[PDB]
């Protein structure tokens, strides 16, 4: 239970990291989809995101 | 923290301590074991005899 504790913070930490990663990517796609009636950084930042 | 190190303290300290005490008492048990075995086969000389 000290290894369930350390294991719990371990996999909690790693899943927190990957959750932060996908949060960043979907956050960037939200930054893409937010831009309406601009059409200029659309292909720039959006095509940067899809890269 | 010292819940986990309390498992190190009680579990490691008591495990090592009563490991030596219980295993040494088990060595006294093995002394009684070879005692009764020696008296056993020594009484079992009349079997072959």
């Amino acid at each position: 239970v000290n290894n369930k504790k350390i294991s719990l913070k371990i996999s909690e930490a790693t899943i927190l990291i990957t959750k932060v990663v996908r949060i960043l990517e979907l956050s960037s796609k939200c930054q893409e989809l937010i831009t309406e009636r601009k059409f200029f950084k659309v292909l720039q930042n959006l095509d940067s995101l899809e890269k | 923290f010292s819940e986990q190190v309390a498992t190190q303290e009680v579990i490691h300290s008591e495990n090592v301590i009563k490991l030596s005490k219980d295993l040494h008492t088990t060595l006294l048990t093995f002394d009684k074991l070879d005692d009764r075995l020696t008296n056993v086969t020594q009484v079992v000389s009349p079997l072959g005899d």
